[PDB]
């Protein structure tokens, strides 16, 4: 009952514990590299020409 | 020039405030789309009337009374008189309409939304304005109001004097149309509103007692200033024409001037809601 | 060509606007009110969401039920900040069987941030059976002393033992003691005595709602 | 035996927490300090949309950055055209109480579900007309999105999420494991994994194919009201009621940044990213909208002008404009 629900959770946590983890440095480096690489086509960040904007 | 020095600031002070108390109200109403409601259109019309009155008739009257010589044409002087009458008679029916709207809102709450709509407000405003105009341009452009005695004829013949001289009938028609009729309606409206407020307070007191100055103050601040400002003028206007040699020109013009300052107290009275004050604080 | 295409695009906007304008008056005319109560309070007999429509003297009311589920934490309350009035249905029959939970629920509702302005109407349903329970288990046995309570003379006993009237008055004042503190004048609570025998209770609802609207309008123009 | 299971749970939970802490080489703030700041950003309103009767609850942009749908409290869906600021459709509803909107990737179907335990689907191209309706939830819906043109994933208040099938109208995979109400969800660009934020201060990542939970996050302290997914596909940012926005990490399996200002104590109702992934736009209960910086946690612009609270947000597919939905029955298009 409650014991059964606990078993259901008891099994679940163990499964979510056997995973491979990567150092935060590599993830941060990848994130910043992607953000810097795709920072030249964002109209919000960089103002586009006035004639280009359909709303103008 | 001690008398001259003084009136100059005082006539000067009144002109700036009246436009100031009008342009601020109108720009606060126009700038924000929230302040607008059916109950704001009448206030907008009243503010516009006060603005045009204070921007047209006050400086001309001050110049006429200070210089003691009218240097413009007779036609322009007649136009000045007509526009003064128009503004004076249009700055009262708006208050009457506001009172009637409040009466309908309080006494009949369920049907208030259906009774008043954005389309009917424009019709009411146009009707009030045209009623005011029918007694300002139509009888003044023509010569229905002219007097008969020699002094009036001499003044109209000369191109240097502008003194209001009028036939007995006109005085009692214009006064009745402009002041006396829009008074009893407002008195009845406010009596009914006060009765309803007292009934509600008595109802709540019995229900939640163990576990009014506000209404009196609110009605006083609305009625007393208006009656004090516009009562003496609309009794002297009829007593001086029923019989002669009773009222001097000095007191007449003084009462006329004291009536003009009422248009500047409207922004400080009818715009005391916190939403109204928020716009003033922002700007 | 492009002019031709756009011109039709102009036509579509106009027809919809005419309908939105037509529907605006219908939306503004109706008055809506929520019905809320604890379990076994008799809300279902009185009446997932069950929207009921009725007309009283050319006044449109749209009564929107809330539904039934065990939800200690409620998050749909934010959706009901425009309700004209909230109907509360509570039963005094459960005093020995429990009202205290209903009182706690009422206290939680009254102090909610999203419901600061909306008033509450309370119905004391199941009051008919209270007489049998009171006269031949008593309230005085509980920690709140029914016996020590002094019966107010303001309440008029309708056509009649004093014990049942005193019990009804005490139970009624129990909710008002909670309600009056946090009201601050913005919103009030309307007590009422109701039962299934009462052939018409709408008249009472109409008189309460009209007074609520009148008081709100009076407070808006700085007259109260 | 329950006690034994609980002791085992502590032993595992403690093991995990230590495993997660062992991978914290350096905070993301520490590495990212030499990046040149974006600077102050000021945006002005371009278009204003009017025509609703009541407050607006949600909205969703189209796939061509042209049309957008929105649902109001009165129970009407209006499909606009921001280029010509004119209405196109007005769909009546069976129930007035609604909370959701969606738009198909093919621009052919629109779905909305509200307080009733019913999800409705309409066909825009054929007059407006109900195509299919889905039932089976015992709680109010909170958010629905089209995963494809043949199946929808929705989250209700029953602490459950399901992936419906349009042709049959019955659930094909049911997700369970939450404790409190589920409030929002978002779909990854590859339509493989989706996340959801419950009311138990816990955000979980699920699997569409297998149908089981994978990871759990517990960084917040109150309910979660909105969630967004990073363009890269390896991060997602949430929003809670304590005026805090947190950026987690799927690979590292812990949070990295928290955005909070000492001058605000309100809540958060809408969060969305930009195309470049540098700016994180969020809405508050303080009558306005704020713009953050993903990599520097520095405010770079305040968006104000709404009469009431903001309860919707959206960014076009090409990153050309951002729209906000408020309770003042007015939509605005910023740029
Ligand atoms: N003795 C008595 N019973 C009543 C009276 N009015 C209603 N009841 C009964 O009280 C019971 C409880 O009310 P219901 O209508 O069942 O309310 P409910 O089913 O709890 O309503 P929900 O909360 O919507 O589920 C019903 O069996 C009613 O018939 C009354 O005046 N006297
Ligand atoms: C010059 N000022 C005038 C003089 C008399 C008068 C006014 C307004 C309405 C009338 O019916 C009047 O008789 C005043 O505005």
């Amino acid at each position: 009952a409650s014991i059964a629900q606990a078993r259901k959770l008891v099994e679940q946590l163990k499964m979510e514990a056997n995973i491979d983890r990567i150092k935060v440095s590599k993830a941060a480096a990848d994130l910043m590299a992607y953000c810097e690489a795709h920072a030249k086509e964002d109209p919000l960040l960089t103002p586009v020409p006035a004639s280009e904007n359909p709303f103008r | 020039e001690v008398w001259v020095v003084g009136m100059g600031i005082v006539m000067s002070l009144i002109v700036l405030a009246i436009v100031f108390g009008n342009v601020l109200v109108i720009t606060a109403i126009a700038k924000f789309e929230r302040l607008q409601t059916v109950t704001n259109y009448f206030i907008t019309s009243l503010a516009c009337a006060d603005l045009v009155m204070g921007l047209a008739v006050v400086p001309f009257g001050a110049a006429h009374i200070l210089t003691k010589t009218w240097t413009f044409g007779n036609f322009w002087c007649e136009f000045w008189t007509s526009i003064d009458v128009l503004c004076v008679t249009a700055s009262i029916e708006t208050l009457c309409v506001i009172a009637v709207d409040r009466y309908f809102a309080i006494t009949s709450p369920f049907k208030y939304q259906s009774l008043l709509t954005k389309n009917k407000a424009r019709v009411i405003i146009l009707m009030v304005w045209i009623v005011s105009g029918l007694t300002s341009f139509l009888p003044i452009q023509m010569h229905w109001y002219r007097a008969t005695h020699q002094e009036a004829i001499n003044c109209y013949a000369e191109e240097t004097c502008c003194d209001f001289f009028t036939n007995q009938a006109y005085a009692i028609a214009s006064s009745i149309v402009s002041f006396y009729v829009p008074l009893v309606i407002m008195v009845f409206v406010y009596s009914r509103v006060f009765q309803e407020a007292k009934r509600q307070l008595q109802k709540i007191d019995k229900s939640e007692g163990r576990f009014e100055h506000k209404a009196l103050k609110t009605l006083g601040i609305i009625m007393g200033t208006f009656t004090l400002c516009w009562l003496p003028f609309f009794i002297v206007n009829i007593v001086h024409v029923i019989q002669d040699n009773l009222i001097r020109k000095e007191v007449y013009i003084l009462l006329n001037w004291i009536g003009y300052v009422n248009s500047g107290f409207n922004p400080l009275i009818y715009c005391r809601s916190p939403d109204f004050r928020i716009a003033f604080q922002e700007l | 060509d492009q002019r031709n295409e756009e011109k039709a695009q102009r036509e579509a906007n106009k027809k919809i606007e005419k309908q939105l304008q037509k529907d605006k008056q219908v939306y503004r005319a109706t008055h809506r009110l929520l019905l809320l109560g604890a379990g076994e309070s008799g809300k279902s007999t009185i009446v997932g969401i069950f929207e009921t429509k009725f007309q009283v003297d050319k006044v449109n009311f749209h009564m929107f039920d809330v539904g039934g589920q065990r939800d200690e934490r409620r998050k749909w309350i934010q959706c009901f900040n425009d309700v004209t009035a909230i109907i509360f249905v509570v039963a005094s029959s459960s005093y020995n069987m429990r009202l205290q939970e209903a009182l706690n629920l009422f206290k939680s509702i009254w102090n909610n941030r999203w419901l600061r302005t909306i008033s509450v109407i309370l119905f004391l349903n199941k009051q008919d059976l209270l007489a049998e329970k009171v006269l031949a288990s008593k309230i005085e046995d509980y920690f709140p002393e029914f016996a020590r309570y002094t019966t107010p003379e303001d309440a008029t006993p309708e056509p009649e033992d004093p014990r049942v009237t005193r019990a009804k008055y005490f139970i009624r004042d129990e909710f008002l003691r909670i309600s009056t503190a946090s009201g601050d004048g913005r919103h009030y609570c309307y007590p009422h005595f109701t039962c299934a025998v009462d052939t018409e209770n709408i008249r009472r609802v109409f008189n309460d709602c009209r007074d609520i609207i009148q008081r709100m309008h009076l407070r808006q123009y700085e007259l109260l | 035996e329950l006690d034994q299971l609980r002791q085992e749970a502590e032993q595992l939970k403690n093991q995990i927490r230590d495993a997660r802490k062992a991978c914290a080489d350096a905070t993301l703030s520490q590495i990212t300090n030499n990046i040149d700041p974006v600077g102050r950003i000021q945006m002005r309103t371009r278009r204003t949309l009017r025509g609703h009767l009541a407050k607006i609850y949600a909205m969703h942009w189209g796939t061509d950055s042209r049309l957008l749908v929105s649902a109001s409290q009165d129970g009407k869906l209006i499909i606009w055209d921001s280029y010509t600021t004119n209405k196109v459709h007005a769909i009546p509803l069976r129930s007035s109480w609604v909370m959701t909107c969606a738009y198909a990737p093919s621009g052919n179907y629109v779905a909305c579900g509200g307080l009733d335990n019913i999800c409705s689907i309409y066909n825009l191209k054929t007059n407006v007309r109900v195509s299919r309706e889905l039932a089976g939830h015992t709680g109010y819906l909170s958010c629905c999105r089209f995963l494809d043109d043949n199946q929808i994933v929705t989250s209700s208040g029953d602490t459950t999420c399901a992936l419906w099938d349009i042709e049959t109208g019955q659930q094909t995979t049911t997700f369970t494991g939450h404790t409190g109400d589920v409030m929002s969800l978002s779909l990854a660009p590859d339509t493989r994994l989706f996340v959801s934020g419950a009311c138990d201060a816990s955000a979980k990542l699920w699997d569409v194919r297998e149908g089981m939970c994978r990871q759990t996050f517990t960084g917040h302290e109150s309910d979660i009201n909105a969630i967004c997914f990073f363009p890269n596909g390896n991060a997602f940012a949430t929003g809670s009621d304590d005026a805090t926005c947190r950026l987690f990490d799927l690979r590292a399996d812990q949070e990295l940044m928290t955005y909070s200002h000492d001058n605000i104590i309100c809540g958060i109702t809408s969060v969305s990213f930009s195309k470049s992934g540098r700016l994180l736009l969020a809405g508050y209960d303080d009558f306005n909208c704020n713009v953050w910086d993903a990599l520097k946690a520095d405010r770079a612009g305040v968006l104000a002008g709404h009469d009431n609270r903001v309860s919707c947000l959206g960014v076009t597919d090409d990153g050309m404009a951002v729209a906000t939905g408020s309770w003042d029955s007015f939509l605005k298009i910023w740029n």
